[PDB]
């Protein structure tokens, strides 16, 4: 239930919700990567 | 007490698996730690934060299968760098190497042999290890080339030769970690210490072949005896530590200057235990005491 001071001109209110995303930088081999990412609060991860 | 050459498997281990709580490994650790059962304090579990709580429960209860391979392959790998199998520098060959091998040939045999060969080449480090101390094995090998070549029991001038052949051999025994017997040019040489200061040939020995039974004039460096080359001279004083008894005293000098090379060593450790106290006395004397090599030079010459 947002509410704003008197608005004149089109404007995005931008809102941030805290988020958690975290990466790991895997290496089995040398040269090779194993990419696995993770957003959590935003239903991402693995 | 110290300890064997660093566990070369261990090693390997040790900069890979994990080490404060390996929840699947050490699974009965991690159950008695969050049971409450743990002698150190039992309720460490339940102070601790609820998500990483959690966290010990999810992964011991139902526990989850840990990447053994790379604590294997690189057991082998950093046991090639402890036996030497391999230089420090290509660890980062010989390691992805093999792991590109076991990717081709991930699911033979071969893999259930290479854990076997992982017991097995971490043992040949430990072998080895204990194996080095005791350079006899470059030696004795060495030896038996030596005694092959060179023609054994033929003094038909005198004998005293026979007590000999063994003497050479308490050399190998006796002490054995940089005693290697080289055989670099085809004249053969031991080599006494890590650095070589004392490395005369053994075929410079052959010298000895004609003096094995001559005869002696009186006490004082004989008539005939300066023929004895330095080179063989210094054999003859490196063997004085290993056999005294045997040789003839009296009958030429393979015994009676064999006796006096025990001479010049029951100076030396006398004289060892000389200089090591007027030298420790430097607070009382305040000089650079020259006259502790001097005493050593008198104790030698006036006699």
């Amino acid at each position: 239930t947002f509410e704003v001071d008197p608005m004149d001109e089109p404007t995005l209110l931008y809102v941030l919700f805290e988020v958690f995303d975290v990466v790991r930088v895997h290496r089995p081999h040398r040269g090779v990567i194993e990419t696995v990412y993770l957003r959590t609060p935003f239903s991402a991860g693995n | 007490m110290m300890q064997d050459a660093t566990d070369p498997a261990v090693r390997a281990a040790l900069q890979s698996q994990p080490s404060g709580l390996n929840s699947t490994d050490d699974w009965r650790q991690v159950m008695d730690r969050i049971m409450s059962l743990t002698a150190r304090n039992p309720d460490a579990f339940r102070q601790q934060p609820q998500a990483n709580r959690l966290s010990a429960i999810l992964e011991a209860v139902v526990p989850a299968r840990a990447n053994p391979t790379h604590e294997k392959v690189l057991a082998i790998v950093n046991a090639l760098a402890e036996n030497r199998a391999i230089r420090p520098d290509e660890a980062g060959l010989v390691y992805d190497a093999l792991l590109q091998r076991v990717a081709r040939y991930n699911s033979g045999n071969v893999q259930t042999n290479l854990d076997r060969l992982v017991g097995d080449v971490r043992e040949a480090v430990a072998q080895r290890e204990r194996a080095q101390q005791q350079g006899n094995l470059g030696s004795m090998v060495a030896l038996n080339a030596f005694l092959s070549t060179q023609p054994a029991n033929v003094p038909r001038g005198q004998e005293d030769y026979t007590n000999f052949v063994s003497a050479l051999r308490l050399m190998v025994t006796e002490t054995p970690q940089s005693e290697v017997y080289q055989s670099g040019p085809d004249y053969f040489f031991q080599t006494s210490r890590q650095g070589l200061q004392t490395v005369n040939l053994s075929q410079a020995f052959k010298n000895l072949q004609g003096l094995w039974g001559v005869r002696a004039p009186t006490g004082d460096r004989a008539t005939v005896s300066s023929l004895l080359t330095p080179n063989s001279r210094l054999l003859l004083l490196l063997i004085a530590p290993f056999t005294d008894s045997g040789s003839v005293s009296r009958d030429t000098y393979l015994g009676h200057l064999l006796t006096l090379y025990r001479e010049a060593i029951g100076q030396a450790h006398v004289d060892e235990h000389t200089f090591q106290e007027i030298t420790s006395v430097s607070r009382a004397l305040g000089q650079e005491d020259t006259g502790s090599l001097e005493a050593t030079l008198n104790y030698l010459l006036t006699n």
